[PDB]
């Protein structure tokens, strides 16, 4: 069927060049992958302790 | 009459879609920020160190001012 995984060359002059630079001379993506635990630690977990609450079942 | 378990599509829960977008940073955007705060932060630091030269001068002063000691 074909999906390709490689991207073949995303930069190529002056402006996409820089901004793939700027990723790998300080971090960004790194402060991007931060903010995923971020939200990711507010939102409620779904926990259930066993002597008080039990755990989804079936007939 | 027969009952079995019927089928719902409804939306279809779309089928691969991009999440992965571009956000908040640009690109020439963040360096007019990054070093800005830079040209700032040298220019705010360097006036207190003239601030301290007023102090400095002082400091020394008194140790000259005092020869009974």
């Amino acid at each position: 069927t074909y999906k390709y995984v490689n991207l073949r060359e995303p930069s190529m002059d002056m402006k996409s060049v820089t901004d793939r630079a700027a990723q790998t001379l300080l971090w960004t993506e790194l402060i991007r992958g931060l903010g995923m635990t971020l939200s990711y630690l507010f939102r409620e977990p779904a926990t259930i302790n066993y002597p008080f609450e039990k755990g989804p079942l079936s007939p | 009459x027969x009952x079995x378990x019927x089928x719902x599509x409804x939306x279809x829960x779309x089928x691969x879609x991009x999440x992965x977008x571009x956000x908040x940073x640009x690109g020439y955007s963040m360096f007019a920020v990054g070093i800005g705060a830079l040209l700032f932060g040298y220019w705010s630091m360097m006036k207190w160190n003239r601030e301290r030269r007023r102090l400095q001068i002082e400091d020394f002063e008194a140790r000259i001012a005092l020869m009974p000691l």
